[PDB]
């Protein structure tokens, strides 16, 4: 559901600092045309409601275009500071992309957390 | 389980997408084109343009052009001015094309940046404050041309009638014609006589352009008319806008990108508000007028929605209008517009939207 | 207000007000260009019933004041009048043409 | 009749300045520092910082630091990540000194740019993403050592009792200080016993800072203390900021540099909110709390309005908070905090707001 991916409360959005890319001419696992995807990110867990069971999320940013603008989300569970770095969400995942300017953010499922 | 991707081309058909260009004034070195759908105001990407960003569209659609200013550290450094060329689906860079360091920086009247109607040749209004117009040759990807002759005029207004041929305004107000050859160097030049007093009537730059006519609109409620289908161009007018009970009320034009023509019915679009008088010429439109440019006769009027901008797809018989911030979307195919729907915050500082082309003509 | 887009000398500001930018009406703000040129302006003056010219000059060289800003256009007129129209960059002909704020300078009657 | 002049310094004096740090997250290349008066809340001037700029003002007051990203069209070509050196007064650029393409990019957290308490180097942060601390030579305009002994750590909290001394917070749950010499290469460090359980009591990297002790709170209202009175940084905690009737209410710290010390009375200022649970860590202030350090008791609660950030300056007893937006100004001469005025419109979108140094280095 469109409508619901593209807000902060979506059940994958639970560590989102920045843009949808949903919201951005993207998708959830794609990134609006001509920006590029971050080799790297914070992760986290978060509770899938339809099957009761966690999954770990990689929190990819879209870079080398300016910041979107759409859907900012601010949303924080489990996230941590950054002497947990890869847990941490108040830095652009984007630095070490070919070119750092954030344009919006994803939430990329990898697979079942460990309980 | 999921790999985040990156190469994706635009979700939707070209015939859908129109172009908001955000200027983002408050913070002017972050100004964008904003892609939207007009037929559902789904966001579907966006092009970077640096300070003061300038786009338009290729005529065969395949293109993005802007043009803009970069320093090597914003607030210092050397400056670089430039078409860029990206490409219209992917929504990705392509080609620098390096200009003198004086094209234009500002506001996005449509005649600042413009095109050839053969797409071979870009021409833009340089100012720095020397003004001239420049020539870039798009195949070749070079700065080829710069048109001494046009120094005291402004705007560019290519006549869709010929591959190579456009017009400037000048300040003695008549008109300039340039047709350029096939290497986008000046062939031959002419100019029109008088067609507005400069004192008493000056017109609005942005034109109703039509096949082989343009028509422009005065600060006062007056049209003015430059017919391009002979071998010179033929200048015409006064006539106004106003009836009497409109002149009561002191309605005059008002706006930026102000004016447009639906070439199949001869109607022309303006935005006017009421109590005119010296300084209101930018006021947001209280009513969108609707005028028969065969009749001289107002058709319709309808209320304005506080647009500054409009521009006109001929062949979906729509006109956008824009805010500064919100895109109204109307059916223009009857003499009374039709409002379909509103694209709201589609930009924060926009005077300009652009249709993408359809066909190739 | 001097900080109003209603002051009188203010009639074809088209910018943010340098008196709201850390300068005054006729003085940049710390750190910012003056133009040379600019675009001018015909402003009525309340105190005396006079009109005064009014230079527009810009302040340059650093990123949007973002304050106070006026779109004011008193006299103003299309690129074909070039400088008497307030919709381009009066910043174009300094060092650096980032755009940073319009001041309000008084030529004289 | 007048004339525009340039070169003028800073209307009001030194002592009267804030930095208002704003991120401009919506356009985020055009970053800037805002200073103010806080006596009136009038606006001084500005420095420009490109891409997510970070500012500091040099400890003897004469010099403001930013370090930023840019590339050569910003959203492509070569990226230079630099510290800037500015003139205080006059708010105009001097000189660049460069970086290696891997300064920390994220929110203004003090920690990510301070300088050695001596003035004489620039101590920030990187992440590429490994973690290092690189040390500036101010004087020299060089990059002169990268603290990668600070990997797996976070963030820089000077020592104000030392001159070249410095420590980070790291995933052990301890901190590492670190010893420069006198050309800014680390000559010594060491690592505490383990402060805090990184996994069952987290704590906020914004140190409420003493001359020879800083205090943390942690993401469930505990606090602990690193004491640098000597060469071994020892450490103490946890102690709960919560009486009984603040736990039933699920009271809990939150924001960004949501911390402070009022160092003459011990006092430490907190911003905290209710119905604390797991992501409620940046919330913003229902209420700041004044705690005393010596008793560990709280002595004062005010209404937070809505802040997320603050700083204290020692010597005129004064809290600054910000919203985001606005700069709240309030007398803490007293246990209970007097506010004085609200700065409205400081910002945009900023999280850290600094006093000018008046001490002298
Ligand atoms: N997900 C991140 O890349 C978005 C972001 C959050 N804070 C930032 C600070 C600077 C740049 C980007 C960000
Ligand atoms: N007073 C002018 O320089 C401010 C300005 C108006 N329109 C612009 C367009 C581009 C840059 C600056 C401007
Ligand atoms: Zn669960
Ligand atoms: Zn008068």
């Amino acid at each position: 559901n469109e409508d619901e991916v593209n807000s902060c409360d979506y059940w994958r959005h639970c560590a989102v600092d920045g843009f949808l890319c949903s919201c951005c001419g993207g998708t959830t696992t794609t990134c609006p045309p001509g920006s590029t995807p971050s080799p790297i990110s914070w992760i986290g867990t978060c509770h899938n409601p339809h099957d009761g069971k966690d999954y770990l999320i990689s929190y990819h940013d879209c870079c080398g275009k300016t910041a979107c603008g759409r859907c900012q989300c601010n949303t924080q569970t489990r996230e941590r500071p950054g002497y947990e770095f890869f847990l941490h969400n108040d830095v652009n995942w984007c630095m070490a992309n070919e070119n750092s300017t954030f344009h919006c953010t994803t939430s990329v499922l990898v697979g079942l957390a460990k309980n | 389980r999921e790999v985040l991707t990156g190469g994706h081309s635009v979700s939707a058909p070209q015939e859908n997408r129109i172009y908001v260009m955000d200027s983002v004034f408050m913070h002017l070195t972050e100004s964008r084109v904003h892609v939207y759908d007009y037929t559902n105001g789904k966001f579907l990407g966006m092009v970077p343009t640096a300070f003061n960003g300038h786009v338009q569209v290729s005529n065969d659609g395949k293109k993005i052009y802007t043009m803009t200013t970069y320093h090597e550290r914003i607030t210092r450094g050397k400056r670089s001015d430039v078409v860029e060329v990206w490409d219209a689906d992917k929504l990705t860079f392509e080609k620098e094309i390096s200009l003198p360091p004086k094209r234009v920086q500002g506001l996005n009247y449509d005649g600042l940046f413009r095109q050839t109607t053969d797409g071979k040749f870009i021409v833009l209004q340089n100012a720095s404050p020397a003004t001239s117009i420049g020539i870039v040759d798009v195949a070749k990807g070079d700065y080829v041309e710069d048109v001494t002759a046009a120094a005291g005029c402004w705007s560019v207004i290519p006549q869709p009638n010929r591959p190579r041929s456009f017009m400037t305004i000048c300040g003695d107000g008549g008109l300039l014609t340039i047709n350029l050859g096939e290497d986008g160097k000046v062939a031959s030049q002419s100019r029109s006589k008088q067609m507005f007093s400069v004192k008493d009537d000056p017109i609005f730059i942005a034109p109703a352009l039509d096949k082989d006519k343009a028509h422009f609109v005065s600060y006062y409620g007056n049209v003015y008319s430059a017919d391009f289908s002979g071998d010179e161009v033929k200048v015409d007018g006064p006539w106004s806008l106003l009836n009497d009970e409109d002149k009561a009320k002191n309605w005059v034009p008002g706006g930026y990108n102000l004016v447009g023509l639906h070439r199949a019915s001869g109607r022309m679009y303006v935005f006017m508000h009421p109590d005119g008088k010296e300084g209101t010429h930018k006021f947001p439109a209280a009513e969108i007028w609707v005028m028969d440019t065969k009749t001289k006769q107002r058709v319709a009027r309808i209320p304005g929605r506080d647009a500054l901008s409009m521009t006109i797809d001929q062949q979906r018989n729509l006109m956008l209008t824009l805010d500064g911030g919100n895109v109204n979307v109307y059916d223009i195919s009857q003499p009374e517009p039709k409002l379909l729907r509103t694209i709201e915050g589609a930009a924060e500082a926009s005077l300009q939207v652009q249709f993408h082309p359809v066909g190739g003509t």
